[PDB]
RNA sequence: CCAUAGGUUAAUGAGGCGAACCGGGGGAACUGAAACAUCUAAGUACCCCGAGGAAAAGAAAUCAACCGAGAUUCCCCCAG
RNA sequence: UUUUGUAUAAUGGGUCAGCGACUUAUAUUCUGUAGCAAGGUUAACCGAAUAGGGGAGCCGAAGGGAAACCGAGUCUUAACU
RNA sequence: AGGACCGAACCGACUAAUGUUGAAAAAUUAGCGGAUGACUUGUGGCUGGGGGUGAAAGGCCAAUCAAACCGGGAGAUAGCUGGUUCUCCCCGAAAGCUAUUUAGGUAGCGCCUCGUGAAUUCAUCUCCGGGGGUAGAGCACUGUUUCGGCAACCCGAUGCAAACUGCGAAUACCGGAGAAUGUUAUCACGGGAGACACACGGCGGGUGCUAACGUCCGUC
RNA sequence: GUUUAUUAAAAACACAGCACUGUGCAAACACGAAAGUGGACGUAUACGGUGUGACGCCUGCCCGGUGCCGGAAGGUUAAUUGAUGGGGUUAGCGCAAGCGAAGCUCUUGAUCGAAGCCCCGGUAAACGGCGUAAGGUAGCGA
RNA sequence: GAACUCGCUGUGAAGAUGCAGUGUACCCGCGGCAAGACGGAAAGACCCCGUGAACCUUUACUAUAGCUUGACACUGAACAUGUUCUAACGUUGACCCGUAAUCCGGGUUGCGGACAGUGUCUGGUGGGUAGUUUGACUGGGGCGGUCUCCUCCUAAAGAGUAACGGAGGAGCACGAAGGUUGGCUAAUCAGGUUAGUGCAAUGGCAUAAGCCAGCUUGACUGCGAGCGUGACGGCGCGAGCAGGUGCGAAAGCAGGUCAUAGUGAUCCGGUGGUUCUGAAUGGAAGGGCCAUC
RNA sequence: GAUGGUAGUGUGGGGUCUCCCCAUGCGAGAGUAG
């Protein structure tokens, strides 16, 4: 049978031009008042999945 | 009653005397100023000394207080 | 003891800042001039409920 | 009370069996979730009823998108 | 065999003969190899046909952005050194 | 008269020995209790599994009972234990970190392998440029301590310290330069892992009794 | 008398006797999706449940807790009911900004509302306690 | 497993027929005895472990049969909220018939009567019954203690480094305790920080980082060369650029606080905003994005 | 603030091994002349 996508992963990662994955940063959902503006501003832009994590992500997203 | 400690903070000299740096590079992390900001060096809010220019690290005993200064030589 | 509050723009945009306040010691509503990035001017911001 | 229940006889049919497939009435748990209750296993196993050479479904109170298609069924895509 | 470590007084086997454990299907990725190449390949099905037909599709030649949208750029921001 | 008495049949099963691959998957032998009763026995019947039945021991329900047996779901699940079959050649670990309802499991990273690619990329040594606060030492500081002089403080002499420092090595580590040597020994990316129970010995230590073939780190 | 068939026969179980409690008969209660059936072809001197265990002398104090029984003023409170406010849409009216009826619709949740619970009493041969509800009496006691 | 199967003292996976050294011992039965072969028997039942099982308990959790409450239905009339009524409904009263029948049905009558009872919904109660949960570390387990964060020592002069090792703290505070400019300098009773630091410890602090006053909101928004630290999620330091602001005469300094604790991923949802999306179309709902809870 | 000696120590080896010693390299602190 076809491999099933991990559907949670597909909602959190998107495949880039050269095959890496961008994700949204953690720590910007709530408890925002105590956080520095500098901290929160740097958590806005999407970031790339790191080398160690790529194997985990690719397993989850076989039709990425 | 014991059995506590905190995470080690990875303070210390990151670039030693005569190493080439880019501007922005951290030179020492510290609590307070064991080392002081010399020429072409800033002092961050946690007393991190960092290069303001590209160049080489230069530590020096300088001042009347025998104090240790970090400077970047061009 | 400190309670989170909304500093809300007088400019009429909806840019709010957030901060804390000891309401027991400072019962009066806090007011500060701060940069509103919608209108791009320093305007009066006045305390409101979080 | 007319009646109706009831009673008797006649004619006709049914009954019971059979591997799967088919429609319907009921319907688990182990298991997976690295525990577990939502969830899963699964409308599966199993029990029951009924049928036929097949069954079921079927000629739009259907889709579509302002263009159009034209009952049902099955196969390949769409698409993990 | 299991262990840091077994002649071990740890495990298993009385012996022989026969049998006894990484498979199969589908999807996906990488390597090798073959074909064709900015293209490649068809599925069901048709066909008496391992032929031939069938290009429905799928993958690829473009990316960026949550998206509208823009496009060798695009997003970010009022705007980028 | 009697859940009366003694005692066979009959029904039991208190003690001991034997037997324990038995004569027997519960008996035999010698004794033992009830023996007109809430007694005992033949034949047949009824109660069915979270159910029965129980003068209640979780007893008994076909030599099976804190949920019978048979078939099915079924190859339940098994982070556990065992086992895993012909040959040669090359390379060759780990028993660590981090996280974990985690600790004998697993994941990422470290270490192994195979491939691709590329810098004098890497190592040793020499010279050069660095930061140390350890060993040692010391006693001005924080404390501790002895003696003398004066008597609140301080001074002279003398020691002690992992959490003392007016000092301070060797080494190690970072960076730069140069030669020789070394099958690129280096780094990156990609395919495949295993491993995350370590042991002893040397050195530096915590713990323990400078006890342990003890225990916990660092390093060889 | 009974019991762990097959390591326990006993001080265990049962027992007559005692007490509490339920039960008015289509009884309570039990088996049963139900129909029924047992209880019983019995009827409170009966039947079920519970504890105690011949007989003798006896069985003290505590109702604060938990349960059970009784009460129902007051509070709280379900389905139900859908006031009242707000939104969506758009006939209209706006040169435009907006506004906006009705209908439909999304939401809000007033009012109504029982038992229970809180609350007020009772009850220990109810579960229990006996230096706070009350502090262990009689008898007995290494 | 195979045996050509001695003692002793050592050694050694730490209690040896098999190793070392040494002693003793011709080959082979038969009757006896059980000290050893950690003899045979049963994948230890004790003990621990497994995110095993079962059954049992309860004021563990979640359900649920049963019991119980009310609304609506079956379910009506007349008067007044209650009472009367009969016709639904009940009857495990009587009688009649089917019928030879203590079943059942139909009929007649009595009694009860819109009650009771049952269905759906609903609150209560509910170990009666069911499914499950009930952490880990640990010089065995339990009991005790501990679990995240900060500071010091252990830590072997870069970083890092364990133990149920040795000592202490945090889970905030502050619109001033922030920013800047200008002043100002302690403990203590002789001197120079031996004081001060919003709160532990360490490192800092006179250019004060201490203290005071005036003026202020840079406790700014968008970004960010480069770097530190992490397996990763992350976390941290940061010139400089754009916009706009404060203090200062100006150079300048200011993106919170002497620094290092004062913290919680994701999901789900709330609030406001929005050159986004809007399942025929316009809207809307919902979703996205931004800010925040 | 020398010199000298002492302490420590990298590498290799050794012992009577809680501690030392030898070879070689590095070599304080304190104190002293000044
Ligand atoms: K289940
Ligand atoms: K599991
Ligand atoms: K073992
Ligand atoms: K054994
Ligand atoms: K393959
Ligand atoms: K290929
Ligand atoms: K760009
Ligand atoms: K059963
Ligand atoms: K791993
Ligand atoms: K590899
Ligand atoms: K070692
Ligand atoms: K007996
Ligand atoms: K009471
Ligand atoms: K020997
Ligand atoms: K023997
Ligand atoms: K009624
Ligand atoms: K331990
Ligand atoms: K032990
Ligand atoms: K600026
Ligand atoms: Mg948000
Ligand atoms: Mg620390
Ligand atoms: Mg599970
Ligand atoms: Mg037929
Ligand atoms: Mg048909
Ligand atoms: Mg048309
Ligand atoms: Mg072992
Ligand atoms: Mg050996
Ligand atoms: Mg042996
Ligand atoms: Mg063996
Ligand atoms: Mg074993
Ligand atoms: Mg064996
Ligand atoms: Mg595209
Ligand atoms: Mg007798
Ligand atoms: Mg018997
Ligand atoms: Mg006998
Ligand atoms: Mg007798
Ligand atoms: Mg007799
Ligand atoms: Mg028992
Ligand atoms: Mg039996
Ligand atoms: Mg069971
Ligand atoms: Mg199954
Ligand atoms: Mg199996
Ligand atoms: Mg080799
Ligand atoms: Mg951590
Ligand atoms: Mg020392
Ligand atoms: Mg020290
Ligand atoms: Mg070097
Ligand atoms: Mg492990
Ligand atoms: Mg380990
Ligand atoms: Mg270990
Ligand atoms: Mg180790
Ligand atoms: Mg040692
Ligand atoms: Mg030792
Ligand atoms: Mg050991
Ligand atoms: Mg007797
Ligand atoms: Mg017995
Ligand atoms: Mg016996
Ligand atoms: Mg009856
Ligand atoms: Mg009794
Ligand atoms: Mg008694
Ligand atoms: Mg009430
Ligand atoms: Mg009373
Ligand atoms: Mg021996
Ligand atoms: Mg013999
Ligand atoms: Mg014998
Ligand atoms: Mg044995
Ligand atoms: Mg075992
Ligand atoms: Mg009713
Ligand atoms: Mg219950
Ligand atoms: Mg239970
Ligand atoms: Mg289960
Ligand atoms: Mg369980
Ligand atoms: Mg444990
Ligand atoms: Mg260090
Ligand atoms: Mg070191
Ligand atoms: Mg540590
Ligand atoms: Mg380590
Ligand atoms: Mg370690
Ligand atoms: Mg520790
Ligand atoms: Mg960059
Ligand atoms: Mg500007
Ligand atoms: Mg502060
Ligand atoms: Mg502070
Ligand atoms: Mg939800
Ligand atoms: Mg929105
Ligand atoms: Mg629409
Ligand atoms: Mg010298
Ligand atoms: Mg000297």
């Amino acid at each position: 049978p076809k491999i099933k996508t991990v559907r949670g992963a597909a909602k959190r990662f998107k495949k880039t031009g050269k095959g890496g994955f961008k994700h949204k940063h953690a720590n910007l959902r709530h408890i925002l008042t105590k956080k520095a503006t500098k901290r929160k501003r740097h958590l806005r832009p999407k970031a790339m999945v790191s080398k160690g994590d790529l194997g985990l992500v690719i397993a989850c997203l076989p039709y990425a | 009653r014991n059995g506590r400690d905190s995470e080690a903070k990875r303070l210390g000299v990151k670039r030693f005397g005569g190493e080439s740096v880019l501007a922005g590079s951290i030179i020492v992390r510290q609590r307070g100023t064991k080392f002081h900001a010399g020429a072409n060096v800033g002092c961050g809010r946690d007393h991190t000394l960092f290069a303001k220019a590209d160049g080489k690290v230069k530590f020096e005993v300088k001042g009347p207080k025998n104090r240790k200064f970090i400077s970047i030589e061009a | 003891i400190r309670e989170k509050i909304k500093l809300v723009s007088s400019a009429g945009t909806g840019h709010f800042y957030t901060t804390t306040k000891n309401k027991r010691t400072k019962p009066e509503k806090l007011e500060l001039k701060k940069f509103d990035p919608v209108v791009r001017q320093h305007v009066i911001y006045k305390e409101a409920k979080i």
